[PDB]
């Protein structure tokens, strides 16, 4: 059940709401007020999916699609087959996200940890918000949101895009484009790193924090250091979506034409036409 | 930068597809308002006297007209012509079955091509048809026309900058990129696929797997014909003020069905008169027009989409003058 | 005819998708998760008792052990034997596997909970070239404060009570990055130093502020064995007591905060 | 709340460390530097660089294909000088327009492309044994120029691998700011839709994963700041509670966890295979696939949707219709 060093940390404590009845253990899981919350709101939810997808045509499991209802519904309930599963699921979903992160909170809270964690995991969520709440709020519709299906999904985001012709050209794209990048690449680099360091191979000494730092100065002529990537590393990541948000939002409600246009700003200074 | 909310949206598709028109109301209005300059029917006159083949000189496409209906005809086509410049642009004050002014001779030719748009091309133009009005809007030479080669401004009413005229060669970027939604795209998809019928639009396999004998080297379309299509895709869907999914699911561009929209169809026999238009109709033309009105390889002006439909889906947002002038079209 | 087509209705793709996942489970499964049982394996239940064989799955589960050469001589070897020796002071709440336990003396000196600590080596960590690596500026001579940044050095230490606990008299530097990890402070009228991470320390001009713990809570501080040394134990043993103070400094912040 | 994990209250200045290598320790150049403002956020030290041979042939090689590229672009605006910077983004040099097969395309026509291709080729080839052996000299691991081995690969996979296997340098990316996105889209049209690729499914998988990884890794280590996290070596040679604490917090939040040292090797095989991913699907793309999508049909994973609009046949199929 436990790990070696695991009893010491399994004390009483850190909850945000409930107090001890809810602070225990279920095999590895700690529960919480929030764990509570999370099962319910996952139960319901994968209840909802499985009966709407029993009345949809297939069981395939990359075809199955709940869908948002037309556009005619506005921000109005509509009829559970054509729209009202989407609805109910989105709130399910929006239950067990919230949940799981205030589940976090909780643990941080017993083992005298930071927050950071649940933190950073705000961000996916605040994007799931914008695409399925936010944006669907301001156009006057929750058809416009995207649809719960493996390939469908991808259906939406591409017809999405290609409503403003290139999407390339929405400079929050490029930005968040720019980001999951330079993540990808920044984590090979650190992981890497440290690898290299403490595996140099053929019986050879496990390396230092100086050998790290060497490395970078000699290749690029600059190291960040040591606790500075892992900062870099959450700021890098938590830009994929917080700049991509303002290109998301930005599209329908701020801007109607396609995105190349939009650097008319640009080629259309009257001073180089 | 923006444009300020809120955006009128419509559906295309199947819910959850994100298909549709997004459109904004300030926009929509500016067009509404120039289309609506287009003059209304003149009053109906009724048919008396002899057919003017009988009583005037030179009528070989109105013979069958009588004189008030054919009187009638001449004061429409000059209230959508040349309404500044009046009668004396196509005719000699004293001698009206002259020819010796260009512009009569066009007009005839504009005529003929006029009455076939409206009998042959029902499958584009429908009940709606078109008339002088549809491209002219007013002025002799039409405020949207094509070269062989990409101008700036599209509006040939607009004065160009010295970047923007056609023989200044640092501009020709920027020239392209206006006519292809200002994407990058390296190609000019008029001359490639409007002014002639050489090439083809579609370039995805209709297999899964690629067919041996078509799919290694010099057997290949170059990937050229795949950028070449798409910039006549952007430059389709700013002509007519519209995106990719008013006539696509983008899940599979090349899939007809469900898979594309009645207006993509329409659209299709659109890329068809249009090249019928500028091979037989207006091309021809170039021997009839004076060398100010040629381009710099001796090209007549000619049409693409943007000609009639001026960024709107239908051009003057539906408005027809079919049936106010039978002798426009459509000929039994 | 098709490339990529093979014989009944099967193509290249369609074999290297089967083959793809087959490397991602593979390398998952039979590589990463055991690289990752390399720390607390194997598990502890209640009382494993056979002691004349092992379980299977707690072989299958495990890597071939590795040895990491220490650059300053020594090996280490993991995954290996290490169960935790000291007697902690808790008790088990209720009979439930999964119940919390409970504090039975004083949990930041008892150094339990978030007021634990590793049971590192009692070694004092080292530069890339022997010198201890932590150390105060008295003996790193050749290290400064940065123009700009406040000296610390003269200026109180209030901690969560508003009290004032005592004065700072040195910053430890870490040689090796270049980088400050604590503060050492007089305790005020205890007659003793003491140690504090920069992360439990809002740095301000006219003092320091630290809300982990109070300030009568700063005289069981654990003590160094040397006064111008660390070792990698009594980093965790120091940096553990004011995380403990998070949770226990009083009895209200154990409780719920709603 | 612990302010360091924001930003250095008091930065530490000392004499710079120097760790010799077994070669090169005279071709380190510069002298280092400080900025206060970095130093906030990172190590304030800039500098020195080391400049060995593969680092020289590197920048000597990339900027001769940045001087093809410039060139040609400068020539796109007939040498304008003003133009140029407005229309920077437009510019591009292009691949053959026309099908010439594998032949050695025209200079007007893609043979400059072709040549930059190259000097961009070398100069990657460069960089990489620099990356490589520095990691030798330094008496480290080759993990990450085994990782930036899958990225190199990935370029020339769609810079020349993918041309060469279909047989048409027509097909390579574009250099420029917005040809080489234009690029994206026609290649994804010509092969029936980029969704519908599975590597393109698992490479962004793989992308979105690095993503997750490093938002919870970085934010991890944040957390056990506090107790020497960061010092990363040391926590795997001798588990501190730093790494104790951030194991028990994945354990009890998800029910698994990895060690201070394994999370690292799942970080660079997530980031690894993001770039393998892709390139298996471009191996696969124009070589034995022809329409991704068509191919998900074929194999029955395609999702499928009602008419909305009336269904449409193809006109071009009806009888006594024109070409
Ligand atoms: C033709 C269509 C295009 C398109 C259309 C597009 C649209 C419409 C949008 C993007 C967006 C984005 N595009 Mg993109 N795109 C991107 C990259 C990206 C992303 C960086 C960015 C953000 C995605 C996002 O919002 O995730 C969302 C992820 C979320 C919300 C994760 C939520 C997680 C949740 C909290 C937890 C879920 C838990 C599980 C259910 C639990 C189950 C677990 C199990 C294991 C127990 C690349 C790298 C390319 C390339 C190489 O060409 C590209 C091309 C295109 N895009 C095409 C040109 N793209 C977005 C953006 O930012 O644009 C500015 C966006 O809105
Ligand atoms: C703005 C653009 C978006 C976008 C664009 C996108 C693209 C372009 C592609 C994907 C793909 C994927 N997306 Mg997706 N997406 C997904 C989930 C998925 C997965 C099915 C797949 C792999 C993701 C992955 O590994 O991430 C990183 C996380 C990892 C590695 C941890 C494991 C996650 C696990 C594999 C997720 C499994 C989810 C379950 C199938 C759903 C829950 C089921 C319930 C009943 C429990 C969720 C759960 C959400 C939510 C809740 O917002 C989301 C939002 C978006 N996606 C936006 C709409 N997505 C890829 C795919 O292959 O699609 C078929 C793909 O190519
Ligand atoms: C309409 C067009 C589409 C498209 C077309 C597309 C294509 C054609 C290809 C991808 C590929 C990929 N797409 Mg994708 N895409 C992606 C995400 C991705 C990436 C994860 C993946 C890999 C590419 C990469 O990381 O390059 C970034 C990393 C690179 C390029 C490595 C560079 C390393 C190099 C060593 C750097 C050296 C530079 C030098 C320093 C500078 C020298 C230059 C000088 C000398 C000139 C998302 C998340 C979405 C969403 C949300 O919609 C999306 C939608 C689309 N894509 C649409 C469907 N996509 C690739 C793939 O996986 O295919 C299967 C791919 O080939
Ligand atoms: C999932 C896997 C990811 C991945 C992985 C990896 N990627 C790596 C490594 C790994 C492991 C390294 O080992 C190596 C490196 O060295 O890192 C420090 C590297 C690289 N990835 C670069 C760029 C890149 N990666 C991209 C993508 C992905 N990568 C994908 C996402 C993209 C995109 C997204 O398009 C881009 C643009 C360059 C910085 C570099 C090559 C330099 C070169 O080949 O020189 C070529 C020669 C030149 C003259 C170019 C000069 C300009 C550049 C910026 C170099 C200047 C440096 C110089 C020291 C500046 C002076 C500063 C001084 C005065 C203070
Ligand atoms: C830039 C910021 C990045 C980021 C950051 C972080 N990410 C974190 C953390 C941080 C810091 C954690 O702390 C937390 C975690 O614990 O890590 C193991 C987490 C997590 N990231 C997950 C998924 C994930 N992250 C994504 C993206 C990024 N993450 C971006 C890149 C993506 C995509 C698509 O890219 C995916 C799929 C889960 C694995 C996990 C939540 C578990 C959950 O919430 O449990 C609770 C909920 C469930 C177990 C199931 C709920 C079922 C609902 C009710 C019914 C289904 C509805 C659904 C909407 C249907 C969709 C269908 C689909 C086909 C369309
Ligand atoms: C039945 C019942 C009533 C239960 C009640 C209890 C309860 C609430 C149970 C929850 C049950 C549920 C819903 C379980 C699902 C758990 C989930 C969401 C699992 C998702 C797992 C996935 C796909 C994770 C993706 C990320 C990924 C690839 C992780 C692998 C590597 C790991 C483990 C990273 C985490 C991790 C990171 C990020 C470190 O930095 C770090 C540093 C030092 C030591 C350890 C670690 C470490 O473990
Ligand atoms: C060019 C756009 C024209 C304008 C403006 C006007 N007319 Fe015209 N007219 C034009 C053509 C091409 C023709 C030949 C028609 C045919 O069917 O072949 C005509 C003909 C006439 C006639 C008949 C003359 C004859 O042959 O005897 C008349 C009487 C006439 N037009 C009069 C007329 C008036 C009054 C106009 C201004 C209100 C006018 N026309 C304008 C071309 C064009
Ligand atoms: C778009 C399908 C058109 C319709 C319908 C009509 N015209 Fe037209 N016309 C069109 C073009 C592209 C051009 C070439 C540009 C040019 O200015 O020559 C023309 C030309 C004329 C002209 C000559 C004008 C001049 O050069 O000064 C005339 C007199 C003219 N067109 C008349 C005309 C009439 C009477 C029409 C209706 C029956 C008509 N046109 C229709 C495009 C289109
Ligand atoms: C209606 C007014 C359309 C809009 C807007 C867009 N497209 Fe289109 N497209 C349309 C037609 C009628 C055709 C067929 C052309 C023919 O002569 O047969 C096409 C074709 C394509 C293709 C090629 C499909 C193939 O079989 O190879 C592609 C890739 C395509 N269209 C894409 C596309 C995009 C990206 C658009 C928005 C920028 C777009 N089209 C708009 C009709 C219409
Ligand atoms: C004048 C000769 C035209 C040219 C050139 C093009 N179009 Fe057109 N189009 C024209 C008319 C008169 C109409 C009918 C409007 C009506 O009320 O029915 C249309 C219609 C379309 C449509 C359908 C729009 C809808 O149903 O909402 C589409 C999609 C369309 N046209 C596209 C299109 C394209 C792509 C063209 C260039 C190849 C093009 N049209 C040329 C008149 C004329
Ligand atoms: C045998 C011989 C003859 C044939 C084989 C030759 C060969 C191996 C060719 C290979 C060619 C390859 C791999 C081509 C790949 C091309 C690709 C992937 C191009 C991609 C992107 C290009 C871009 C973004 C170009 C940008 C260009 C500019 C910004 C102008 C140059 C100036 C710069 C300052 C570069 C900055 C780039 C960036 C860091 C911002
Ligand atoms: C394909 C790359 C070709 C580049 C050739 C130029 C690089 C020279 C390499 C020298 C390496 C010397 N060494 C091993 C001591 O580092
Ligand atoms: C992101 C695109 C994902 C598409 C996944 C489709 C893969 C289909 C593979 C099916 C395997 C073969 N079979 C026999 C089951 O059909
Ligand atoms: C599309 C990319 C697929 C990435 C798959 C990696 C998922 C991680 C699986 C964790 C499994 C945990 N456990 C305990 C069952 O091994
Ligand atoms: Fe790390």
């Amino acid at each position: 059940a436990l790990l070696s060093f695991e009893r010491k940390y399994r004390v009483r404590g850190g909850t945000l709401i409930g107090g001890d009845l809810f602070d225990f253990w279920v095999g590895p899981y700690f529960v919480g007020f929030f764990g509570v919350s999370a099962i319910f709101f996952i139960f319901l939810g994968v209840s909802l999916i499985g009966y709407a997808a029993s009345q949809g045509p297939t069981w395939d499991p990359f075809a199955i699609s709940i869908n948002p209802p037309d556009l005619k519904y506005g921000l109005g309930a509509a009829p559970l087959l054509e729209g009202g599963f989407w609805q109910a699921i989105t709130v399910c979903a929006l239950g067990a996200f919230i949940s799981w992160m205030l589940r976090e909170v909780e643990i941080s809270r017993k083992l005298g940890i930071g927050w950071h964690v649940p933190l950073a995991f705000c961000v996916p969520i605040f994007m799931f918000c914008v695409l399925q709440v936010f944006r669907p709020l301001l156009l006057g519709s929750w058809g416009h949101a995207f649809p719960y299906g493996i390939l469908s999904h991808l259906d939406w985001v591409n017809n999405f895009g290609y409503q403003y012709l290139n999407w390339h050209y929405n400079p929050g794209h490029m930005s968040s484009v720019s980001f999951l990048f330079v993540n990808a690449m920044a984590l090979g680099l650190h992981g890497g790193l440290i690898l290299s360091v403490a595996n140099p191979g053929d019986g050879d000494k496990v390396k230092t924090a100086e050998h790290e730092n060497q490395y970078f100065r000699d290749v690029v002529g600059y190291s960040i250091g040591a606790l500075s990537i892992h900062r870099l590393g959450l700021f890098l990541a938590s830009n994929i979506f917080l700049t991509g948000a303002f290109g998301t939002i930005a599209s329908g409600p701020f801007w109607t034409r396609g995105w190349p246009e939009w650097w008319g700003w640009w080629l259309d200074i009257p001073f180089w036409s | 930068c923006f444009e300020p909310p809120p955006a009128t949206t419509t559906q295309t598709g199947f819910r959850g597809l994100s298909m549709g028109e997004v459109l904004h109301p300030a926009t929509v209005k500016a067009k509404k308002e120039r289309d609506a300059q287009y003059p209304p029917a003149l009053a109906a006159v009724k048919a008396e006297g002899p057919p003017v083949s009988q009583v005037y000189k030179n009528v070989k496409v109105l013979g069958n007209l009588t004189e008030a209906e054919f009187l009638r005809t001449m004061t429409a086509i000059t209230e959508w012509v040349s309404p500044q410049e009046g009668c004396t642009y196509c005719h000699d004050e004293n001698n009206l079955a002259s020819e010796a002014k260009y512009p009569y001779v066009v007009a005839r030719r504009m005529l003929e091509m006029t009455r076939a748009i409206n009998t042959n091309w029902t499958q584009h133009v429908a009940q709606t048809g078109v008339t002088c009005y549809t491209c002219h809007r007013g002025t002799p030479l039409p405020p949207y026309v094509r070269y062989l080669e990409p101008t700036l401004p599209l509006n040939n009413r607009e004065t160009p900058t010295h970047v923007e005229r056609v023989e200044t060669r640092s501009g020709y970027v920027v020239r392209l990129a206006k006519y292809t939604a200002y994407s990058a795209l390296n190609y000019d998809p008029f001359t490639m696929f409007l002014a002639n019928d050489k090439r083809q639009v579609r370039v995805v396999p209709q297999t899964a797997l690629p067919l041996v004998g078509v799919s290694r080297g010099k057997e290949r379309r170059p990937l050229s014909d795949a950028y070449a299509t798409f910039a006549l895709m952007m430059s389709i869907s700013d002509s007519l003020g519209t995106n990719c999914t008013f006539c696509h699911n983008a899940q599979t561009f090349e899939s007809w069905g469900k898979k594309s929209t009645p207006q993509r169809a329409i659209a299709w026999w659109g890329i068809r008169m249009v090249r019928d238009l500028n091979m037989n109709y207006l091309a021809p033309l170039n021997a009839s027009l004076p060398a100010s009105r040629l381009g710099r390889q001796g090209e007549a002006p000619q049409a693409d989409c943007r000609t009639c439909h001026q960024g709107v889906t239908k051009p003057l947002f539906g408005a027809s003058r079919l049936k106010d002038y039978p002798e426009l079209g459509p000929i039994k | 005819m098709y490339h990529g087509a093979l014989a009944q209705h099967l193509d290249i793709a369609q074999l290297v998708w089967y083959a793809q996942w087959l490397v991602i489970w593979t390398v998952v499964l039979l590589y990463l998760r055991r690289e990752d049982r390399r720390e607390g394996y194997p598990l502890v239940e209640p009382l494993g008792l056979v002691k004349l064989a092992p379980e299977d799955g707690q072989v299958y589960e495990l890597p071939y052990p590795k040895t990491f050469v220490l650059p300053h001589g020594g090996t280490v070897t993991v995954p290996r034997r290490r169960p935790e020796t000291r007697e902690l002071k808790l008790a088990q709440t209720d009979g439930f596997e999964g119940a919390p336990l409970q504090p039975t003396g004083n949990p930041l000196v008892d150094a339990v909970g978030p007021a634990s600590y590793a049971e590192r080596a009692e070694v004092v960590d080292a530069t890339v070239d022997g010198k201890a690596k932590i150390v105060p500026l008295r003996v790193a001579t050749d290290f400064s404060i940065a123009e700009g940044d406040v000296d610390p050095r003269g200026l109180p230490v209030v901690a969560a009570d508003g009290v004032e606990a005592g004065t700072v008299t040195d910053l430890w530097v870490d040689r090796s990055e270049h980088y400050f990890r604590y503060l050492e402070l007089s305790v005020a009228g205890s007659a003793r130093t003491a140690l504090i991470p920069l992360g439990f320390c809002d740095v301000k001009k006219d003092k320091i502020v630290v809300t982990s713990i109070l300030s009568e809570q700063f005289a069981n501080v654990p003590r160094l064995q040397s006064r111008d040394q660390i070792t990698l134990r009594e980093e965790d043993k120091v940096s553990a007591y004011y995380a403990g103070g998070l949770l226990y400094a009083t009895p209200e912040r154990a409780e719920s905060l709603l | 709340a612990d302010y360091q994990t924001i930003y250095t209250q008091i930065q530490a200045r000392g004499p710079h460390i120097t760790v010799s290598g077994e070669w090169g320790d005279n071709d380190r150049v510069g002298k280092p530097f400080y900025s206060y403002w970095l130093g906030k956020i990172g190590d304030a030290q800039i500098g020195p660089i080391y400049l060995g041979a593969s680092g020289i042939a590197a920048f000597a090689f990339g900027s001769t294909a940045i001087l093809i590229i410039l060139f040609n672009m400068a020539a796109e605006v007939h040498f304008d000088p003003l133009q140029f910077f407005r229309q920077f983004f437009w510019l591009g040099l292009y691949p053959p327009k026309a099908q010439y097969g594998m032949g050695i395309p025209p200079l007007h026509d893609g043979g400059w492309w072709l040549m930059a291709g190259l000097f961009m080729t070398l100069s990657l080839g460069s960089w990489w044994i620099r990356v490589y052996s520095r990691a030798r000299a330094l008496g480290l691991g080759t993990h990450i120029a085994w990782n930036f081995a899958a990225a190199i690969f990935f370029v020339l996979c769609i810079g020349c691998i993918h041309p060469t296997l279909v047989g048409s340098w027509s097909e390579g990316v574009p250099f420029g700011i917005w040809p080489h996105i234009d690029w994206l889209t026609a290649f994804s049209i010509r092969y029936g839709n980029f969704y519908y690729c599975p590597w393109h499914g698992f490479s962004i998988g793989f992308a979105y994963g690095c993503g997750l990884l490093f938002a919870a890794h970085g934010a991890t280590i944040l957390a056990v700041a506090r107790f020497g996290g960061d010092r990363e070596i040391e926590q795997i040679t001798d588990r501190g509670t730093a790494v104790e604490r951030a194991a028990l917090f994945w354990r009890w939040t998800i029910g698994f966890n990895a060690t201070i040292e394994s999370v690292h090797r799942w970080g660079w095989f997530f980031s690894l295979m993001v770039m393998v991913s892709a390139s298996v699907g471009i191996l696969l793309t124009g070589t034995f696939v022809d329409n991704w999508y068509l191919w998900c049909v074929k194999h029955g994973a395609a999702p499928d949707y009602p008419a909305y609009l009336p269904a449409t046949p193809d006109p071009a199929s009806l009888p006594g219709a024109p070409k």
